[PDB]
């Protein structure tokens, strides 16, 4: 609702450039939601924006009412040069926003193969949690992303994480009958006797006989 | 997406247009039933077939032919199956038959049951009507008990398509859709917004989108958050 | 173990006229009657007491709900029609079985407990009440209904059985190898008519082939009757 | 379709060309007859070919709902029925609506037939009231070891057989157009599995080829490719 929403989502380049230089308030201005011009400048796409702000050294660790930082929501609007410049700088990558969920739920939602590689090659956590204590393979082998389950093996990344609920990545991936993801978690270590509340095992959890054929590979 | 596949090819595939069938009779089902205890639901997947069928639908509601003339109804099916046998292959949606389906035995409130003769009177009618004809008649609910074994006998309604509670495709595939035209923020998430109704039940989820809109048209703030969706989640 | 308990329901129901010299003259007079609750229910004390008792007296059906709920709620016409032909036959033993939307089931049994307690007339007929479980009725039902006893039914699962089945099968006769430990151990909500009824559908079912033995595996296809009605209702 | 008509005529046709003679002089009626075997085919148009050539009603029991309350108020559901079987004379019954759940879930329509063959066994007070037996589970084991066997008639009813299906594909294969070089003794005879009604799913799904390939008639390769395709499922 302030002036820097406007020059930091409609565009404006030279004119936030000589509005931080000509006076540092408007730089660090914040707004009801507690967000920058690096929140909007981050929800604009803004590269060069942001370089000159995470050049004159902005607190990446400002956080609105919530709790989300622009790593999260900026990692969770999945851009490459975003990304590059705030690793580069540093952030917090495992900092908890107002779900619990890590930049790495919000890299591999959105399918980002470098952002997750990033992210993972700085420290993050390959197996961290939020309040709903799932990880990024219930909802990364949820959506269906067979090289984002992939390159998450590259990292070592658990295959039988307990839900709120007690479901495991496999009976994320047999609900959404996804076929090869769940015949690679199980060729990689996904256990087929995990029950969660709902007393019910992956085989019956999957339709069409799949827990048939994951026992198979199971015992094969 | 399964229910719209399963309709999908129930329909399209004896609809191909073809006059072969003639010669060999009509061998394909015509009638579909669906199921789903959202909102009444029923109505976003007709939504999606006028999107890709861009063909004629006899929008009508389950309780249009209530009228104390009780002549709407031989007037309906006569008009609308000769325009759609003559003019075009079209979709009638004749829906809600749950009201229009229960037992009735008492001749003071026996307009259901005069309706239900009528339904008796079009129901030999389609089988009179079931060679040389280019129609096809949809027809689905939301309940399973107030059913009766007429309406289930083989060849009228040959498709029993369940609706499950979370059905978390459904979900995804409309906050897709939902997201795919309206506005959005890379705040926006849909990862506890799609596994949540997994663990309690709800109903119309794009309606609540759109409350979400209604809550982020306060013009208090520029771009709609995650709040609003949990707000609208616990509100309603 | 059940002894006790039938010396006391014998006491307890049998007070009255039935060799009533022990009840006109002490003063006591609880004429309110029992009602009969059993864990497993189903006609095991609420049968084995029903025929037990018939040695002298005159018994009064009652068995099930279904023709008040499989149509429309008639309600207390019926209680009415059986307490004027129970005041035409008030030496008798009133004997409601199977007592199992809600709004108007707790007036119908709201009026089920008024009428019932006696608000027109005073103590003269023995108004018993039976049911599967005794949590499911409402304890408002207990004050004004139970002034009398209540009887828990303590069975021993072996000898409960294996003395009903002993006595029960001591006049008649039976096959061999009939095994204890599946009906100790998986038998539930039934009666001992079931144990005989089993026993009678085995040896017949013997008999149809001519034979008066009868193999285990023959027991265990009788069993499964009771493994089955257990779980249908 | 001869070895089963010849076996009907003398449970339906023989009180047709008998006057009411036989009946005090003659046998005074047949019982009733069981066809086990899955309901492929002949399962309705065996009682509805022959109830065609009688003109005669068809009342059917399938105790559930809405049937209940229709058949009389409330009592056994075998008196109203046979007060409207007084009332209507010419009318053929036909019996079709584990041993775990099947034996008591299907012993109430197992004691149907029971007191129904207890009332025409019973007394005989009008004629042409009939009931047939369909039961195809394990509950016609268990029904043969609840038929008394000397009141029931003995039909043999091939689901599990080929000629069944010979016969049946020729009557389906009269209505629609069909090629000279087909053989009929592989691609009928070599269909085994769940019934009868997947040489009906044979033409039905056999259309979609057919009009796939715009082919005017039927062939033997589309027969081959709907043998595949009803040995999909079952």
């Amino acid at each position: 609702n302030l002036m820097v929403c406007n020059l930091a989502y409609s565009g404006k380049l030279e004119e936030l450039k000589e509005s931080i230089l000509a006076d540092k308030s408007l730089a660090t201005r914040t707004d009801q939601d507690s967000r920058t011009a690096l929140h909007w400048a981050c929800s604009a796409g803004h590269t060069e924006i942001v370089e000159f702000l995470l050049q004159l050294g902005v607190p990446v660790n400002d956080k609105d009412d919530a709790g989300w930082s622009p790593l999260h929501i900026a990692a969770s609007a999945g851009r490459d040069e975003i990304v590059k410049a705030l690793l580069g700088k540093g952030a917090q990558v495992n900092a908890v926003n107002q779900n619990g969920c890590t930049p790495l739920h919000y890299a591999a939602s959105k399918n980002r193969h470098e952002i997750a590689v990033m992210l993972l090659e700085g420290g993050a956590n390959p197996d961290a949690k939020d309040h709903y204590e799932a990880t990024a393979m219930h909802r990364a082998a949820a959506k269906g992303n067979l090289k984002m389950i992939h390159i998450l093996l590259y990292y070592k990344a658990s295959t039988n994480i307990q839900d709120t609920e007690g479901n495991t990545p496999l009976h994320l991936a047999c609900d959404e009958e996804r076929v090869e993801e769940a015949k690679l978690l199980v060729s990689q270590g996904a256990s087929i006797y995990i029950e969660n509340k709902e007393e019910k095992t992956p085989l019956q959890v999957a339709k069409g006989g799949l827990g048939l054929i994951l026992k198979r590979m199971v015992e094969g | 997406d399964i229910q719209k596949q399963e309709v999908r090819e129930a329909v399209e595939l004896p609809l191909t247009h073809f006059e072969l069938y003639k010669q060999i009779g009509i061998d394909p089902p015509r009638g579909v039933l669906m199921y789903g205890p959202p909102g009444c639901g029923k109505t976003m997947l007709a939504k999606a077939v006028a999107h890709h069928t861009t063909a004629a639908f006899i929008r009508v509601v389950g309780s249009e032919f209530v009228q104390k003339y009780l002549g709407e109804g031989p007037r309906m099916v006569r008009d609308v199956f000769r325009l759609a046998k003559e003019n075009a292959p079209a979709i009638i949606f004749i829906d809600e038959i749950d009201a229009i389906a229960t037992k009735r035995f008492d001749a003071q409130t026996g307009a259901d049951r005069e309706v239900q003769r009528i339904l008796l009177e079009l129901l030999n009618q389609m089988d009179g009507f079931d060679q040389n004809v280019n129609v096809k008649v949809i027809m689905a609910t939301n309940r399973a008990d107030t059913l009766d074994p007429a309406l289930l006998r083989p060849g009228r309604l040959d498709r029993k398509i369940e609706f499950p509670l979370p059905d978390r495709r459904q979900k995804r595939l409309i906050f897709s859709t939902i997201t795919s035209k309206m506005n959005l923020s890379e705040e926006v998430d849909l990862e506890d917004y799609v596994a949540r109704p997994d663990k309690i039940s709800g109903a119309d989820i794009n309606s609540i989108c759109q409350e979400s809109g209604m809550l982020a048209v306060r013009e208090n703030r520029y771009i709609v958050l995650a709040k609003d969706f949990e707000k609208a989640y616990k509100t309603v | 173990g059940l002894d006790n308990q039938i010396q006391e329901i014998k006491e307890s129901v049998e007070l009255p006229l039935t060799h009533p010299e022990y009840y006109e003259e002490m003063g006591i007079k609880p004429p309110k009657g029992v009602i009969l609750y059993g864990p497993p229910g189903t006609g095991k004390t609420l049968l084995a007491k029903a025929v037990a008792n018939q040695t002298s007296a005159t018994f009064l059906r009652v068995v099930g709900s279904e023709l008040i709920q499989k149509y429309l709620g008639d309600g207390p016409k019926l209680v009415r029609e059986l307490f004027r032909v129970a005041e035409e036959h008030a030496p008798s033993i009133v004997f409601i079985d199977e007592i199992d939307g809600e709004r108007e089931i707790q007036r119908t049994m709201l009026e089920l407990l008024n009428q019932l307690d006696g608000f027109d007339s005073r103590g003269d007929v023995k108004v018993i009440m039976a049911t599967n479980r005794i949590e499911t009725l409402d304890p408002a039902l207990i004050r004004p209904g139970r002034i009398d006893r209540k009887i828990e039914f303590p069975l021993p699962d072996e000898k409960t059985k294996k003395r009903i089945f002993q006595i029960h099968t001591s006049r008649m006769t039976l096959a061999d190898d009939v095994t204890l430990d599946d009906l100790i151990m998986a038998k539930d909500d039934l009666s001992g008519a079931d144990i005989k009824a089993i026993c009678t559908e085995a040896g017949l079912m013997a008999l149809r082939e001519r034979r008066m033995k009868v193999t285990n595996e023959d027991f265990k296809k009788s069993k499964e009757n009771v493994l089955y009605k257990k779980q249908e209702g | 379709l001869d070895k089963q008509i010849k076996e009907i005529k003398e449970v339906i046709e023989l009180p047709v060309k008998h006057p009411e003679l036989f009946e005090a002089l003659g046998i005074a009626q047949p019982k009733g007859v069981l066809l086990y075997g899955p309901p492929g085919t002949g399962k309705t148009l065996l009682a509805r070919a022959v109830a065609h050539h009688t003109d005669c009603t068809f009342i059917r029991v399938s105790g559930s709902e809405l049937v209940q309350k229709f058949i009389g108020e409330g009592a056994r559901m075998v008196r109203e029925l046979f007060v409207m079987a007084r009332e209507h004379a010419p009318s053929i019954i036909f019996m079709d609506e584990r041993l775990e759940g099947g034996s008591g879930g299907d012993s109430e329509v197992q004691r149907t037939m029971l007191e129904l063959l207890n009332q025409l066994d019973g007394f005989e007070a009008t004629k042409n009231i009939k009931v047939i037996m369909a039961t195809n589970r394990i509950d016609i084991l268990d029904s043969a070891l609840l038929r008394p066997g000397r009141i029931d008639r003995k039909i043999e009813f091939p689901p599990p057989n080929e000629e069944a299906r010979l016969d049946i594909l020729k009557i389906h294969s009269r209505k629609m157009n069909l090629t000279r070089g087909i053989n009929l003794r592989k691609i009928a005879e070599l269909m085994p599995g769940a019934s009868g009604a997947e040489v009906k799913g044979v033409c039905t799904e056999a259309g979609m080829y057919a009009l796939r390939e715009r082919r005017v008639h039927v062939t033997q390769e589309d027969f081959e490719m709907a043998v595949a395709k009803v040995m999909q499922k079952d």
